[PDB]
RNA sequence: UCUCGCCCGAAGCGUUUACUUUGAAAAAAUUAGAGUGUUCAAAGCAGGCCCGAGCCGCCUGGAUACCGCAGCUAGGAAUAA
RNA sequence: GUUAUUCCCAUGACCCGCCGGGCAGCUUCCGGGAAACCAAAGUCUUUGGGUUCCGGGGGGAGUAUGGUUGCAAAGCUGAAAC
């Protein structure tokens, strides 16, 4: 199923086969890109960025309006946030176990999970130094977590 | 004996989004004609966030697992 | 670069200097411009004419080809005018081709994304919905390929014609489709 | 947990056969599972098959001919040296005349004894009879 | 089987089932001979002819004979256009 | 075991053969490795030098 | 590339293997197997024919094979890296 | 198709569904099983999805002895003679 709970439920979504937009979203890619790098100005994920067109601005998948993706659009002139995302919320809640930890030391249901959520930053790590967009000197103590919230 | 190349159209609504031969998804886009001063806002049909129109500056949608719905008097197709 | 452009393409490129005097091509065909053209027969006396396009300016021959298409068969027999463009089919590279200090290869010039892209070119007005090939009972391949319900009659006739091209650009027996577009 | 996507196909038809149903489903595709059914469409134990092109890896619908007892994957792929065949021969394949073995072979996919008419040999995808 | 030298030898050949195209056995007995008579032209009378089904035990036991005849009398296509 | 154009067959199968006339174990016509494996004990009990000495007469 | 003497040599002189088939390379002995009536057989590498001496005698045999893995060369570019 | 706020307006409450994953059930000659029984204990002499732990006649025995941990009670690893 998953990795660290059993679940082997099935909730994923799927593009169809339909390429490019029809008829409506009367917007261009360098339309597109103008208002992308607003959003991230205003300080949201690239996982949030997809959201925001999604409902509200009418426009669907942004492979197919631009030809590229928009991470590789906002690298293009500098936004990066320089830690990514997968290892940006995984750290954002495991901050917040040890200090859920720090004030009940007897939780160990909750022991238990940051063993999993340690684990999973271990193993991302090793991702993210194989395709060296994060270096081989880089680690994760306690205090790393800390300032980097 | 069965078939898989043509099924009914009957049966394949019924079956799951990824689960027939196709895979196109089930949610759409719907066009909320808000009476608010002149726009035609698109807007996805599952959606997630408060769609808040530009012009009139209320809410469109409800954020709710599954499909979101209308608030008032907002009426609505599809663009195909 | 080396080009001396022949007799049925002259007449090709001058029906379009012919569109841009004074219609509604002018600043536009003032900015659109020629690869290459063929002219082929599909069903025996009846030909087919093709042309081929810039790929960076097929959007210039895409957004505009429904007038187009009916200007340039005005000058050219009413007969069947078809869109595609310029694909540099690239080999892999083999391990005694050489290593010839070249790239990697892109896979927008490559065989199985060249050709498969020449399908999108041919039908142009309609969306492909979906391709099946239906493997016959031999070596051999039909493309059973889906197409949109909305222009259907607009794709109606080309489809007389599609098979016919296809083979002689690609050598790949299909047969276009008239289904039900399924959301 | 998807791995040796072969033995995922030769099960779908084994479990298909022995059910007796007409036709069947195998949700992703290879150039080897085209070519795997292209030895046995060629010989002619499973009629005619049509692949559903899924814009990221496709189905199969085989339609069945119903000869089949047997459509199996050697799952490690083991090597095979020439002269060595005939021990395959002796372990696999029922009968001294019936049945068929698919190679990997240097110029491509080929069948049990068109391989020693090419006299090249390779690794195996499996067996079926 | 023929040999080398064309030679009958083999004794009989057991009926193949209709849907499954299986061999019938010797000694299994829940195999079935179904025989549907031919009708005329307009008059609607009998003709003196008929077409054969065999079916094996398995599909006659988990029910898809059933399915099997009347999709054999559209593959005759005596039942339906 | 081994293939139809195997020199090492056509070498070893034909002097066998031949080595099988050469006794008259077989017949002078069938030259093939499945009549071989046609043959029997009751051949070499005939070739053996009583048997024939039995078929040449003054045995008794 | 025709720096060397329209085709050829040669010269710039290659991201690798794995795998596959050829090609080399090996010590015999032993084993499979050829050939030979050692009287047959286990053996062994023996012998076969003419010349009544008489021709300062003829002919063939003492093979073939598998020799793991590894290293080498030349063909094959499917699958797996 | 009812019913609760006030009645469009939303959700409640049942009613008939179809989807997903879940604990379970009924029946079946799919076959498997030495059998009880099993929708997995099936797709197995028609034997090769990937992968970890393990049993090899009963006794002696997780015993003697070693190391190793435990404050201790004991744990892990583990014979042989006969
Ligand atoms: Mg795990
Ligand atoms: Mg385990």
């Amino acid at each position: 199923g998953r990795m660290h709970a059993p679940g082997k439920g099935l909730s994923q979504s799927a593009l169809p086969y339909r390429r490019s937009v029809p008829t409506w979203l009367k917007l261009t890619s360098d339309d597109v890109k103008e208002q992308i790098y607003k959003l991230a100005k205003k300080g949201l994920t690239p996982s949030q960025i997809g959201v925001i067109l999604r409902d509200s601005h009418g426009v669907a998948q942004v492979r197919f309006v631009t030809g590229n993706k928009i991470l590789r659009i906002l690298k293009s002139k500098g936004l990066a946030p320089d830690l990514p995302e997968d290892l940006y919320h995984l750290i954002k809640k495991a901050v917040a176990v040890r200090k859920h930890l720090e004030r009940n030391r007897k939780d160990k249901d909750a022991k238990f999970r940051l063993i999993l959520i340690e684990s999973r930053i271990h193993r991302l790590a090793r991702y993210y130094k194989t395709k060296r967009v994060l270096p081989p000197n880089w680690k994760y103590e306690s205090s790393t977590a800390s300032a980097l919230v | 004996a069965k078939d898989l190349l043509h099924p009914s159209p009957e049966e394949e609504k019924r079956k799951h989004k990824k689960k027939r031969l196709v895979q196109s998804p089930n949610s759409y886009f719907m066009d909320v004609k808000c009476p608010g001063c002149y726009k035609i806002t698109t807007v996805f049909s599952h959606a997630q966030t408060v769609v808040l129109c530009v012009g009139c500056s209320t809410v469109l949608c409800q954020p709710t697992g599954g499909k979101a719905r209308l608030t008032e008097g907002c009426s609505f197709r599809r663009k195909q | 670069n080396g080009e001396k452009p022949d007799e049925f393409e002259s007449g090709i490129s001058q029906a379009l200097l012919e569109l841009e005097m004074n219609s509604d091509l002018k600043a536009q065909l003032r900015e659109l411009n020629i690869t290459a053209a063929k002219e082929i027969e599909v069903g025996g006396g009846r030909k087919a004419i093709i042309i081929f396009v810039p790929v960076p300016q097929l959007k210039s021959f895409q957004k505009i080809q429904v007038r187009l298409v009916r200007e340039l068969e005005k000058k050219f027999s009413g007969k069947h005018v078809v869109f595609i463009a310029q694909r540099r089919i690239l080999p892999k590279p083999t391990r005694k081709s050489r290593t010839k200090n070249k790239q990697k290869r892109p896979r927008s010039r490559t065989l199985t994304a060249v050709h498969d892209a020449i399908l999108e070119d041919l039908v142009f007005p309609s969306e492909i919905v979906g391709k099946r090939i239906r493997v016959k009972l031999d070596g051999s391949r039909l493309i059973k390929v889906h197409l949109d319900k909305a222009q259907q009659n607009n794709v109606e006739h080309k489809v007389e014609t599609f098979s016919g091209v296809y083979k002689k650009l690609t050598g790949k027996d299909v047969n276009f489709e008239f289904p039900e577009f399924q959301l | 947990v998807r791995m040796n996507v072969l033995a995922d196909a030769l099960k779908s038809i084994n479990n298909a056969e022995k059910r007796g149903k007409r036709q069947v489903l195998i949700r992703p595709c290879s150039k080897v599972i085209v070519r795997f059914l292209t030895v046995m469409m060629k010989h002619g134990y499973i009629g005619e098959f049509e692949i559903i092109d899924d814009h990221r890896a496709g189905k199969i619908v085989v339609n069945l001919t119903g000869r089949l007892n047997k459509c199996g994957v050697i799952s490690p792929r083991f090597d095979v040296q020439l002269k060595d065949l005939e021990k395959w021969q002796n372990n696999l394949l029922p009968s001294r005349q019936f049945g068929f073995i698919v190679l990997t072979t240097s110029a491509g996919i080929m069948d049990h004894e068109e391989a020693r008419r090419k006299h090249t040999g390779g690794k195996i995808l499996g067996f079926f009879f | 089987m023929q040999n080398d030298a064309g030679e009958f030898v083999d004794l009989y050949v057991p009926r193949k089932c209709s849907a499954s195209n299986r061999i019938i056995g010797a000694k299994d007995h829940a195999s079935i001979q179904m025989n549907v008579a031919e009708v005329d032209k307009v008059t609607g009378r009998f003709n003196g002819q008929f077409k054969t089904y065999a079916i094996c035990g398995a599909i006659r036991r988990m029910g898809e004979s059933d399915d099997s005849i009347l999709r054999l009398a559209k593959a005759d296509g005596i039942v339906s256009k | 075991t081994l293939d139809e154009k195997d020199p090492r067959r056509l070498f070893e199968g034909n002097a066998l053969l031949r080595r099988l006339v050469r006794i008259g174990v077989l017949d002078e016509g069938k030259m093939k490795l499945d009549y071989i494996l046609g043959l029997k004990i009751e051949d070499f009990l005939e070739r053996r030098l009583q048997t024939q000495v039995f078929k040449l007469g003054l045995a008794k």
